[PDB]
DNA sequence: CTAATGCGAGCACTAGTGCTCGCATTAGATTTTGTTT
């Protein structure tokens, strides 16, 4: 038939996975920041400040 | 394995291949099996999880 | 009326709209019966995998 | 994947850098060249590794000297052309000596 | 070529109607709405809508898609307003523009051929939209291009908009 | 994804004219973590 669309469990898992991933990235950041003894630098990049 | 399965020519195998590959080649199914297997290897009983 | 405030409220309301339309397209462009049918239909393929 | 470009800039400013990297090895020119030598030793009838070795500092053939080798035999493999140049060239030529 | 030799090859001098790309593939439709068979066939049909460049005329457009009465075309990147005039989304240009382009092309060929016979073999990779010719090139180990080396650098090409490009071609 | 573009429709205001609403399509965007000796 040449058609494709997400089933309910796929969407479900995608939602689940997104929040699991974000949760971990958060923890990753925590590990990073807690490595420092005396000094901490946070560097990032964006298109526009304002 | 893939060659053997193509040789058998079982309808189910073609049914799977048709769905998880492109119109030109079957490399995506290759990567799929690799990925599913690798993931299953993080369970204490991989085949049961599968 | 503060111009910025007008626009800010407009933005938020449109935010609500977007959230709902995302919800609708995610789950409710197909009846639950149809979802279950497509799912069940996929069962043999999974067994081969 | 950001680490190399960071190291290059920090090294460019006298700041010593260390990093356990797991990629980028085969795009280093020396590696491509040394590998090319190994390939040519395995099978000289590979035009691109042969040309790589010839143009590398290992031999130091320039673009003119390269096309000059090609002129001896256009249709054949590049190795064949090289052999032919040797077969016809006089020992007084610098290219011959290379 | 086709235009320059039309009179001799066909019988009459012709006008550039356009250049079109056809994507040969067996597409897969990703739809969020349940589709009837006819609607699916329509979506598949849509997947083959041809990109490229056209002549900005309602007649040319209608000659390329005789079905199109009003709205967007499913065969070419053109559309007609309720007015019946060309949609501004349409990938088209005027007569002068097409001729402008073709002239630029022949200029490119002349200059290139000149430099080839001039013996120009310099290592000058371009870089445009993060894309380089090196990725697809077999000769990376022959050139031994080393950006870290002085005298080895990419050619930065600005990915300008069509209007800007044609502007350049006119001024040149 | 998301942001912009345009085109057309309607709903509301004080029949035309404003502007919200909706749809549909390009355009640009993005560049993995560990396990042995
Ligand atoms: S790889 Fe060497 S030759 Fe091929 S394009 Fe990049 S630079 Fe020019």
């Amino acid at each position: 038939l040449r058609i494709s669309y997400p089933t309910l469990p796929l969407i479900a898992m995608k939602k689940k996975m997104r929040r699991e991933l974000l949760s971990e990235e958060l923890r990753v950041l925590y590990v990073a920041l807690t490595r420092a003894k005396e000094k901490l630098f946070l560097i990032g990049s964006c298109k526009d400040h304002q | 394995l893939f060659e053997d399965e193509y040789a058998k020519g079982e309808k189910a195998f073609f049914e799977l291949v048709d769905r998880y590959t492109t119109d030109r080649h079957d490399l995506d199914l290759q990567f799929l099996v690799k990925q599913v297997y690798e993931y299953s290897r993080s369970h204490p009983n991989p085949e049961a999880w599968l | 009326f503060d111009p910025a405030l007008l626009d800010e409220a407009t933005d938020l309301r449109n935010g609500a709209k977007k959230l709902l339309e995302k919800l609708k397209t995610d789950y409710f462009t197909r009846s639950p019966e149809q979802h279950l049918k497509s799912l069940a239909e996929m069962k043999p393929v999974i067994e081969t995998l | 994947p950001w680490a190399p470009q960071i190291m290059e800039e920090l090294r460019a400013q006298g700041i010593p850098v260390y990093a356990n990297l797991t990629s980028g090895y085969f795009e280093a020119v020396e590696v491509a060249v040394a590998l090319s030598v190994l390939k040519v030793i395995d099978n000289p009838y590979q035009d691109i590794p042969l040309a790589s070795v010839l143009r590398s500092p290992i031999v130091g053939a320039d673009e003119n000297e390269l096309s000059l080798i090609r002129l001896e035999n256009k249709k054949a493999p590049y190795y064949e052309a090289m052999k032919d140049y040797l077969a016809a060239g006089d020992r007084s030529d610098e290219l011959y000596q290379k | 070529l086709s235009i320059t030799h039309s009179a001799d090859w066909l019988g009459m001098r012709a006008t550039p109607a356009g250049v079109l790309y056809f994507h040969i593939h067996d597409p897969m439709i990703q739809s969020n709405l349940p589709l009837g068979l006819d609607e699916i066939e329509q979506e598949i049909f849509k997947k083959f809508k041809m990109k490229g460049l056209l002549l900005g005329d309602q007649e040319v457009v209608r000659l390329m898609d005789t079905t199109l009465q009003e709205g967007r075309s499913n065969i070419i990147n053109a559309g007609l307003k309720k007015d019946g005039s060309l949609r501004s989304d349409s990938a088209a240009v005027g007569e002068k523009e097409f001729d402008l382009l073709t002239k630029h092309v022949r200029r490119t060929f002349q200059e290139a051929g000149e430099q080839i016979t001039d013996g120009r073999v310099s290592i000058e990779p371009y870089k445009m939209k993060n894309k380089t010719p090196c990725t697809y090139c077999a000769f990376k180990s022959v050139c031994q291009f080393d950006e870290s080396l002085e005298e080895n650098e990419y050619r930065p090409l600005k990915a300008e908009k069509d209007k800007t490009i044609l502007e350049w071609i006119k001024k040149e």
